[PDB]
């Protein structure tokens, strides 16, 4: 599964050194659900790369869970490479137009 | 009683009523004058071509500075009649609308004269809404744009009727509100 | 919530400009009323 | 609060510059009474402080004229 | 009508306020316009009620007397506190300090009495301060008090018997509403109240018989700025011109259409304006 | 429709100023008996 | 004239410049390409489908609008009095001197002379 | 009365309408408009001809 960092839907937060991520309940008392999301260089604009782990949680990620518990999935979530949502552009050599 | 009255039995009861009529009058005064000064219309220097400040520029203070981009049409109307106005008008601006507009924000001149339909447009969009036309919309020697066609052509009668079709159906109103639109218009 | 109530509240700036007027009253008179007092009193 | 307390100082100083008569208690009634209307030592300060009321007391009015027209 | 007696052969030229539009442009050969104008509505003025009525405007008659009575209570609140430690004069002490005049008498004595008097002055100040403000905003915002504006969904939308819209039969304005199908409602009413001469229908507006008149802007601006007591609502919602007329195949066509232009340059058409369509204001 | 001016009868605004207004008598009630033991 | 007839370079990517625009050569071998748009242009488009034209354009150079110089005209009025064109659209005004040698149409936008000052 | 007129005509802000305001159409310098690149919106503004 691929995703993208968007504020009110799916969050990206650094991992605790102990490998896990912090678990603070909601106001309703129920425990928040979170999953380990791998992904990009941890610093996007200028760097070769650093594929480091993260911890994600949010609206969609929750909808991912319930859907899973009704389909018997097994998922590995990773952020998208270059952040952009996606469109098709006519690259150089004018021959093929691919979806960036 | 009145001396007592203006701001410091049946005898005293009346001068009271006068004291009353003070605050009712005064408050009503300061109110009225508020609405009168909250009406935003202010006099602008000149009031037409016929005015003296244009006609005989030999006043003590230097004349209004007269900019018209030359070799156009507004020239051929000024030179034709107002000999004195023209011979003073060799000190001008020569970079058309752009020169006139900057030179006027920076005090290089004080008056400008050009075709009407581009002036009350350029003044329509302008940072801060800091320009106006002294006519309050007035126009002089009013004519209009056209489509110059060869003399005695056979094309004329056709596109002469396809124009009167557009204006007469408001289809030209759709254009005028797309390309001639300003912020400063309704303010 | 959305409110934008009252297009003002008189700043603590212009009143300072009003406060400056009375301040000059406090500073000025004493110096005159004290220093000049030595003159008109004795002779 | 500033106008409340900055008023309260000209209450204090003026009886000091006048006691050296006017009762200590008495001086307090006149000044507030002054800023509210109704009652070279006493005069010099009370003169300009009197207008000082008229200056802002008239702006308050002007202010309400805005708060009642731009709403 | 008038366009007929030219096309039939009874006259060779038509010098009158004739408009310019497609239909007549088929059969007549116009000239260059010699005046520009529009279309605008004429309505009867609305009265600026009075001063005496406005002087009580923020006096909404609810607090106007709630305070008119509560002035008395403090009077009987001090002497009834003073008699316990004169009364008739205390009733002359409120109505003075309230109106801030110097029409009073001896002041209250007790220290408590001093505290009581002082707040009354404070209450008084806020009242007149509130009054002078509320009246001002009552004068700026209640500016228009005007009749219907231009035609943007006013009472024009419903052909009730409250409003009556009129024109003159056999005009451009008449035709202009017929071809417009987007304004079908606007015309079905207009048929029932059309008039016969532009002059007699003006009289109807000065007679509270006719509410709105939709006609030219040149004739109908002089008509307001000169007669009196009549005003035209807003901007103009159409733009046209005037012009001489002449039959097809006329020799004069090319020549007269120069003079009309040659005179716009010489300020001639300007002063004819300054002669008898302006400088006649009410 | 042409009724916009909005002349305001704000009885609560009035009830606003009446707060410091009537309690002035409430400042006297607390100063009416405070004088009796004081004058005695 | 900026609000009426605008000129703009073509989109280097697409190659043939944006629709809703009309291509317009420039009188002067490599005649540089650039396409026009604006109010006066949008007239002759709507005018083309009602009287069935076909049309090219070309921005004149020699002279701005057109006046008389020692007995020969320049500018747009030049390009019509000398059979080098059939129309001349844009910001052109009517008056007497012009209308003696070249016909005209009915005015579709009104104008005049005006005065502009600072606030 | 003259003080009040000045305090009334210090009109702070009349920010914007929807996307039809003349501030939108003619972007001289004021009110520059910016979207996220390559997004579904930046294509919607290339497909509408107006
Ligand atoms: C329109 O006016 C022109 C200018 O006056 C007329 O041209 C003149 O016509 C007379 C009539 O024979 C000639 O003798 C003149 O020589 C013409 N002028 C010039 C400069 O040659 C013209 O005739 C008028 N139009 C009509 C229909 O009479
Ligand atoms: C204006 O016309 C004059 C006279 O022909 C000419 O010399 C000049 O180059 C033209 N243009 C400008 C900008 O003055």
């Amino acid at each position: 599964i691929v995703t993208i960092h968007q504020e009110p839907f799916v969050y990206v937060k650094p991992t605790l050194s102990d490998g896990t991520c912090k678990e603070e309940f909601t106001v309703n008392g129920d425990p928040v659900k979170k999953v380990i999301c791998t992904g990009p260089n941890d610093t996007s604009p200028g760097s070769p790369r650093h594929t480091v782990p993260q911890c994600c949680y949010g609206f969609c990620i929750d909808l991912l869970i319930k859907l899973a518990r009704t389909m018997n999935f097994t998922y590995e979530v990773h952020l998208v490479a270059d952040g952009k949502f996606g469109t098709q552009e006519r690259v150089n050599n004018s021959n093929k137009k691919e979806w960036n | 009683l009145w001396a007592l009255v203006f701001n410091n039995t049946t005898s005293k009861i009346m001068v009271l009523v006068w004291a009353f009529f003070a605050v009712i009058f005064l408050a009503s005064y300061t109110a009225n004058l508020a609405a009168f000064m909250i009406q935003e219309q202010y006099i602008d220097t000149v009031s037409g071509l016929s005015d003296k400040k244009f006609q005989r520029p030999q006043d003590q203070y230097p004349p209004f500075r007269f900019g018209t981009v030359p070799n156009g049409s507004t020239e051929r109307n000024i030179r034709s009649n107002y000999r004195d106005m023209h011979t003073h008008m060799v000190k001008f601006n020569q970079r058309s609308v752009e020169d006139a507009l900057t030179s006027l924000k920076m005090g290089k001149l004080d008056a400008f004269i050009y075709d009407a339909a581009v002036l009350n447009y350029m003044a329509g969009k302008d940072e801060g809404c800091k320009l106006v036309t002294i006519g309050s919309g007035k126009v002089f020697a009013t004519t209009g744009y056209g489509i110059a066609m060869q003399k005695d052509s056979h094309w004329k009668r056709a596109i002469d009727l396809a124009l009167l079709q557009f204006l007469g159906d408001g289809e030209t109103q759709k254009l005028e509100t797309v390309w001639l639109s300003g912020i400063c218009q309704n303010e | 919530d959305s409110r934008s109530n009252a297009p003002a509240t008189l700043t603590f700036e212009n009143m300072a400009g009003v406060f400056m007027l009375v301040a000059g009253g406090i500073v000025a008179g004493i110096f005159l009323i004290f220093i000049e007092i030595a003159y008109k009193r004795h002779k | 609060v500033m106008m409340f307390v900055m008023c309260l100082t000209v209450v204090a100083i003026t009886v000091f510059m006048f006691e050296y008569a006017f009762t200590i208690g008495k001086s307090v009634w006149l000044l507030w009474a002054l800023v509210f209307n109704n009652s070279t030592t006493s005069k010099i300060m009370v003169l300009v402080w009197a207008f000082f009321a008229v200056i802002f007391l008239a702006s308050y009015t002007a202010n309400l004229a805005a708060f009642m027209i731009q709403e | 009508g008038m366009m007929g007696e030219l096309l039939s052969g009874q006259a060779d030229m038509i010098v009158a306020p004739l408009t310019i539009n497609n239909e007549r442009a088929q059969y007549i050969e116009f000239s260059k316009p010699f005046k520009y104008q529009g279309l605008t509505i004429l309505v009867k003025k609305e009265i600026p009620r009075s001063t005496l009525d406005s002087f009580m405007q923020p006096f909404q008659s609810t607090l106007w007397l709630l305070v008119g009575l509560s002035v008395h209570v403090v009077a009987v609140m001090l002497y009834l506190l003073d008699r316990f430690s004169t009364l008739s004069s205390a009733m002359w002490f409120s109505w003075g300090v309230l109106l801030n005049s110097g029409i009073g008498e001896g002041a209250p004595r007790s220290f408590s009495a001093r505290i009581l008097g002082m707040v009354w002055a404070g209450f008084a100040m806020i009242i007149v301060a509130s009054y002078t403000a509320n009246l001002a905003a009552f004068l700026v915002l209640d500016r228009p008090e005007e009749r219907i504006t231009g035609i943007n969904d006013p009472r024009l939308r419903n052909p009730s018997d409250k409003f009556i819209y009129a024109t003159v039969k056999q005009s451009s304005v008449d035709i202009y509403f017929r071809r417009q199908v987007e304004l079908s409602t606007m015309y079905r009413h207009m048929e029932k109240h059309n008039y016969e001469s532009a002059a007699e229908a003006i009289q109807a507006v000065r007679d509270n018989k006719l509410h709105a008149f939709i006609w030219d802007s040149a004739v109908l601006e002089f008509e307001a700025s000169q007669k009196c007591d009549l005003v035209t609502t807003g901007e103009l919602f159409f733009r046209s011109g005037f012009g001489i007329g002449m039959r097809k195949d006329s020799p004069w066509k090319q020549n007269v259409s120069l003079s009309i232009l040659k005179s716009h340059e010489n300020g001639f058409m300007e002063d004819l304006d300054k002669t008898w369509v302006r400088y006649q204001e009410c | 429709k042409n009724e916009v001016m909005s002349s305001k009868l704000d009885i609560d605004n009035m009830a606003g100023v009446f707060y410091m207004l009537l309690v002035a008598m409430g400042l006297a009630l607390l100063v009416f008996a405070w004088e009796h033991l004081v004058y005695w | 004239e900026r609000p009426f007839v605008i000129v703009e370079s073509p989109d280097p990517g697409t190659g043939g410049c944006v629709p809703n625009t009309v291509p317009c050569r420039r009188q002067s071998a490599p005649y540089t390409k650039l396409c026009c748009k604006g109010f006066c242009i949008d007239i002759l488009k709507k005018l083309a489908r009602v009287v069935k034209f076909s049309y090219d354009l070309y921005l004149v150079t020699n002279g701005k609008h057109g006046k008389r110089v020692r007995g020969v005209w320049n500018g747009m009025i030049g390009e019509v009095y000398y059979k080098r064109a059939d129309m001349a659209i844009g910001s052109l005004t009517i008056n007497e001197e012009r209308s003696e040698i070249v016909d005209f149409s009915v005015p579709f936008v009104e104008t005049g002379i005006s005065v502009m000052v600072a606030r």
